[PDB]
């Protein structure tokens, strides 16, 4: 049979690759970690080195603080008792404060507050790296499209525990912190809304998220069929087209009637996927706002 | 027409099948024997679900619907306006789809280059007749498969899904799922890695790969790598799929109850099973 | 109602996206030609992006798309019929000609240059550090091809640095010259590297790099393209 370039025939080890200076502020760059033989049959096997920054050590910093305020409530919840705690470790949530508390911050720890606690370092954590996303591009000279891409999500998540609970009237609208808790909540969140199936916003996620999987193996499989002609090396074939884009872009040609370039099946990309979490945004946020029954509101229109 | 670079691609060979007799080109689609194969199933499975439009009484798009057969009808074949519709139409859909890979494997032959598309076309098929051939003759009954129609195959889901009360608590859906959001991540990340490399900041030289590596090994210390990426990237989206049609050849034959009994194996265990507190003590 | 002005915007936005996305990609081999290379009438529904500048770092110029689109080489293929749509065959020996799946690109004559400014591909026996540090070592093996006989031995392996990976096996022929092997291409087993695109005796006609230490990206896709174009053309043997 012939090789398929899914895992690697002989790894090649040489001197770690520090990376580019540009205008990195060297003062926060790590050393370099060793190497993963592991890692090196798939991909790279150079670990390291990472930057950490004062913006990446706040996120840390909140991000363990979130994870710690959950942890600590959890055994709470398994009354301290560590048998119980890893039996019900996926059973444990941390519930936002009922609703006769509104959106107010006054709710007893043990009722909703310490959930409070948990989002505003989840909120420090998570926009604390959306910045760091935008430094780490900046300072290597690059364009912002992960800082961008990245805000999508972040998008999803800020509609799911703090804008759509805001304009709801309370905190008990939002997610808990527990893993099957969560799903009970999506599950609920559905059913009280007059099935989700019936959200247009709900469906166009439903496209771009299958759609992202179909694209992805479409260009996962497209780069690795023409790597015997370097196809991965995609920058250098944007800026001076070889055999195999072309290759590439002969073989959708055919298939389907139309193909993209090395750089444009990348705007595809990027789109396909932060077009998931934009429109799934927007379906939440105008759950229960604007419509309290998408099956019932798609009859009438 | 034809694109710029083009013509010197467009050469005989390649073919499995038929010699040159169909080694030609209609605008830029390639045919082959699999093309006409693939025209001749899609033209008769659309010809069939205009046929039981016809009979449904209604020219929308959003209210055709072929059914299955009834689950009376076990896997034998059913009258045409009785689900019959609906099995010769899947059999011309399954023709089609493996004809189109066929063809794929033709235009990877004639361009020479690897197989991975059509290969990775076929996790799909394979997931669409899990649905449609395997779970339905392993369940005893065709009926068991879902609708042709925009909406109500949707319902078909809903249907499905909540006779195992949340269908979210299948452990292979929840690795399936997984999948499919780290695809929708690594996705957007190469999107945007390649893009931000290719299109810089304003008054920059174009980046070369290395910034695309130091600034992953900046971000989360570790780049996985151009090659990596793509190569994860299949993986990502096939594992989905193949968790997806896995998920789904169980619920029903070796699996009947509310998914989320399945999680007792871990809560209910002996020992701890009965120590009080947590959440089920 | 807001959902449904909401939804209504939002399609027009994607009609809007896609328009973009389809112009963005056509930035390369448009506009369409007819078989004979002249303009084609038909061109589609969307159209030609308007001009967009990559300044190439290394002081490698700057690249505008769309631009003059022209293959600065000489395509040894001959029309086999009058109308459109039919395959066109090559006039000589297609592996030698560099057409079919034996073509290649008229990339730049230069090296792939890292971010440093160094080649990024370079012979292991002149990267520093660089070694074998899994899987079995190809190096001093003979390499065999679909005809099962041996073409020549691997002499070094050719890596590209900043990925840290093998992209070329060096192989040296009888009369003691060498070609470079695309690793996708080869299989490297426990007593020999076994070549299913290539018969031994066609090693030699894979084009030959200029200089012992680099490749071009010219000569890169030369190479790749001949040994590809093998499948389709040293198949028989
Ligand atoms: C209500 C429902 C309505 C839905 C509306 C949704 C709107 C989505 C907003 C999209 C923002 C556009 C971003 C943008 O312009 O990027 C520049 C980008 C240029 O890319 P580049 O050259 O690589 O970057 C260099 C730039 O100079 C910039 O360089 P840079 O590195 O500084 O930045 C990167 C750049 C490139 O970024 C991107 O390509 C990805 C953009 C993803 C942004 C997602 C942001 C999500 C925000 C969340 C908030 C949600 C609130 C929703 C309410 O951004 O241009 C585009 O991506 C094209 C945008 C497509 C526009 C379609 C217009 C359709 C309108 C329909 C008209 C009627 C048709 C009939
Ligand atoms: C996999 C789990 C379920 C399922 C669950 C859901 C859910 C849940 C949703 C959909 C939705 C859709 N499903 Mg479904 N769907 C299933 C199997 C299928 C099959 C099939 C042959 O296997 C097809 C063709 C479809 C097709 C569709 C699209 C109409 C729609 C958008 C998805 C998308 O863009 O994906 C990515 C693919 C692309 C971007 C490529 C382009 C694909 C185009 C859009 C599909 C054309 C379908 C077409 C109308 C069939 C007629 C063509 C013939 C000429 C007659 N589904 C199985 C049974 N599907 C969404 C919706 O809004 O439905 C109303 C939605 O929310
Ligand atoms: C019974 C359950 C309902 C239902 C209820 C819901 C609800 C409720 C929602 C969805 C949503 C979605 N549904 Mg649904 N859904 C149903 C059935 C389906 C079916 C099907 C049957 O086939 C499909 C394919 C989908 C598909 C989808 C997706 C398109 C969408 C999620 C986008 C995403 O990537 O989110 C994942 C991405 C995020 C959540 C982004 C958040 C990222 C944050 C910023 C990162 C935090 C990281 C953190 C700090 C710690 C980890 C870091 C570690 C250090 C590494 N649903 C049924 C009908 N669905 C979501 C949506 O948008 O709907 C419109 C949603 O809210
Ligand atoms: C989008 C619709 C629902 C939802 C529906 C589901 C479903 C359905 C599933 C998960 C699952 C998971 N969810 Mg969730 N999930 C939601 C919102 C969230 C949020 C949040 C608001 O930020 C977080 C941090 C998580 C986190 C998680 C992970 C623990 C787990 C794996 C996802 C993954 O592959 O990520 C990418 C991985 C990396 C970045 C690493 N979910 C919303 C409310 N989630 C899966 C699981 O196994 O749950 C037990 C699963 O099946
Ligand atoms: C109330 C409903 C239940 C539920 C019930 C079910 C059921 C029932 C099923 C799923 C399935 C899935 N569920 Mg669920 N699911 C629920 C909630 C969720 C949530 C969440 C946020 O809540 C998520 C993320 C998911 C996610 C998923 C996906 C992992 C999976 C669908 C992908 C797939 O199979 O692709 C596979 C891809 C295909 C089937 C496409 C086939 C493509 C064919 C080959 C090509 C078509 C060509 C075309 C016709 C030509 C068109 C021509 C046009 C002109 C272009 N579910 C809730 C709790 N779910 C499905 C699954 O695993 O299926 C195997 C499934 O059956
Ligand atoms: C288009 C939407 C998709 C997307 C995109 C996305 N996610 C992103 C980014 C982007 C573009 C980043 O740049 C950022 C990142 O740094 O990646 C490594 C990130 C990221 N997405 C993450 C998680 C995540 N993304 C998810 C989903 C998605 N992300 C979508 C499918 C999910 C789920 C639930 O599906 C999760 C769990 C984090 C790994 C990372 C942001 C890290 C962060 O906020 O850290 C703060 C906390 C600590 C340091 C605590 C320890
Ligand atoms: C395995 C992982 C993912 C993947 C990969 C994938 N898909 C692929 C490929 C690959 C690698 C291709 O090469 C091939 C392609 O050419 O892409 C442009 C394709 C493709 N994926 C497609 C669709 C698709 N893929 C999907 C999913 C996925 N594809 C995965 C997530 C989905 C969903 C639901 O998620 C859909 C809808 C097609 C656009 C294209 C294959 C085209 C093809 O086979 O054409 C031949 C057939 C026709 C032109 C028509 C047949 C007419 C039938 C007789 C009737 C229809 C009956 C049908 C069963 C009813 C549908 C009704 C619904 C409302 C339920
Ligand atoms: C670097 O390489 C690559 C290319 O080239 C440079 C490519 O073009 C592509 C191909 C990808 C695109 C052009 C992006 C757009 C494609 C999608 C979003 C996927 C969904 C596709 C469709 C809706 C089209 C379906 C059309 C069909 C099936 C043909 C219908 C007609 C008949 C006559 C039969 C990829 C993946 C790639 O990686
Ligand atoms: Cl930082
Ligand atoms: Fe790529």
């Amino acid at each position: 049979a012939e090789y398929q370039n899914i895992f690697s025939q002989v790894q090649v080890r040489g001197p770690a690759d520090l990376g580019m200076t540009e205008d990195v502020n060297l003062a926060n760059r790590s050393g370099v970690g060793p190497f993963s033989t592991l890692l090196g049959w798939f991909g790279n096997a150079q670990l390291g080195p990472i930057y950490l920054g004062s913006l990446g050590v706040l996120s840390l910093f909140s991000g363990l603080m979130w994870f710690f305020t959950i942890g600590i409530w959890f055994w709470y919840q398994a009354g301290w008792n560590p048998a119980v705690f890893l039996r019900d470790l996926f059973f444990f949530s941390l519930e936002p404060p009922a609703p006769e508390y509104g959106l107010s911050f006054a709710a007893p720890l043990k009722e909703g507050g310490l959930w409070l606690i948990a989002s505003f370092f989840m909120f420090v954590a998570v926009w604390s790296w959306w910045g760091r996303t935008y430094l780490r591009a900046q300072a290597l000279g690059m364009g912002k499209h992960t800082a961008w891409a990245f805000l999508s999500a972040i998008w999803l998540w800020m509609v799911l525990g703090f804008i759509r609970p805001i304009l709801m009237g309370s905190w008990s609208e939002a997610v808990p912190y527990g893993i099957f808790s969560h799903l009970d909540w999506t599950n609920n969140f559905s059913l009280v809304h007059g099935n989700l199936f019936y959200n247009p916003f709900h469906g166009l996620s439903i496209a771009f998220l299958y759609g992202s999987a179909l694209l992805f193996a479409m260009h996962g499989a497209t780069i690795l069929a023409v790597s015997r002609f370097g196809g991965e090396r995609e920058l250098e074939q944007i800026a001076d087209r070889g055999t195999a884009a072309e290759r590439a872009a002969l073989f959708w040609r055919w298939t389907m009637g139309f193909n993209a370039t090395m750089e444009g099946i990348h705007r595809w990309a990027i789109w396909m996927a932060v077009l998931v979490t934009l429109t799934g945004g927007i379906g939440i946020l105008l759950s229960g706002t604007v419509v309290d029954n998408w099956y019932v509101w798609g009859q009438n229109h | 027409a034809l694109l710029s670079f083009e013509r010197k691609y467009r050469v005989p060979g390649g073919t499995l099948v038929g010699g040159n007799l169909f080694d030609f080109w209609v605008g830029p689609f390639y045919v082959g024997f699999f093309g006409v194969a693939t025209f001749f199933f899609a033209a008769l499975g659309i010809i069939l679900i205009a046929w039981s439009a016809v009979l449904q009484g209604t020219w929308n798009p959003q209210l055709i619907s072929v059914y299955p057969p009834a689950l009376e009808y076990g896997l034998g074949g059913a009258p045409l306006a009785k689900g019959g519709l609906w099995q010769i139409i899947t059999i011309c859909a399954t023709g089609a789809f493996v004809s189109w890979a066929l063809r794929e494997v033709e235009i990877c032959r004639k361009l020479g280059i690897g197989y991975h598309i059509p290969f990775a076309f076929a996790f799909a098929i394979l997931a669409y007749l899990t649905l449609v051939l395997f779970r339905p003759v392993m369940m005893g009954a065709w009926g068991y498969a879902f609708p042709y129609g925009i909406w109500t195959h949707l319902d078909w889901v809903s249907n499905t899904g909540y006779t195992y009360g949340n269908f979210h608590y299948n452990p292979a859906h929840m690795i399936a799922i997984s999948f499919f959001f780290t695809n929708a991540l690594a996705l957007a990340l190469h999107g945007a890695l390649v893009l931000s490399a290719a299109n810089p900041e304003k008054g920059k030289e174009m980046r070369t790969p290395d910034h695309e590596d130091t600034f992953f090994r900046d971000l989360v210390g570790y780049s996985i790598g151009t090659l990596g990426i793509h190569r994860l990237g299949l993986l990502l989206s096939l594992s989905a799929v193949f968790f997806s049609a896995l998920c789904m050849i169980i619920t029903g034959t070796i699996w009947f109850d509310q998914w989320v009994d399945w999680w007792q194996w871990w809560v209910k265990l002996p020992w701890w099973a009965n120590i009080p507190g947590g959440i089920n003590g | 109602d807001l959902a449904s002005l909401a939804i209504y915007s939002f399609w027009i936005f994607l009609a809007g996206l896609i328009y973009y996305l389809q112009t963005e990609n056509m930035r390369e081999g448009y506009p369409l030609e007819n078989e004979d290379g002249t303009p084609a009438a038909n061109q589609g529904p969307f159209p030609l992006p308007k001009p967009k500048t990559f300044i190439l770092p290394h002081g490698r110029g700057t690249l505008t798309v769309p631009g003059p689109e022209s293959e600065d080489r000489p395509i040894a293929l001959a029309r086999t019929a009058v109308s459109e749509g039919f395959p066109h065959a090559p006039t000589g020996d297609p592996m030698k000609d560099g057409v079919g799946p034996a073509s290649w690109v008229a990339r730049r004559d230069l090296p792939e240059l890292d971010g440093h400014g160094h080649n990024k591909i370079k012979p292991m026996k002149a990267a520093a550090g660089f070694h074998v540090s899994a899987g079995k070592n190809p190096i001093g093996l003979p390499v065999r091809g679909c005809d099962l006989e041996i073409a020549g031995k691997v002499v070094d392996i050719w890596v590209d640095i900043p990925e840290q990976m093998a992209r070329f096996l060096e192989v040296e022929l009888k009369d003691g010259s060498t070609r470079l092997l695309p690793m996708q291409m080869v299989k490297v087993q426990s007593n020999r590297v076994h070549v299913n695109a290539l018969s031994s005796d066609l090693f030699a006609g894979i084009p030959t790099i200029k200089s012992p230490t680099e490749v071009t990206l010219l000569e890169e896709d030369k190479i790749c393209g001949y040994v590809a174009g093998g499948l389709m053309y040293a198949a028989p043997k």
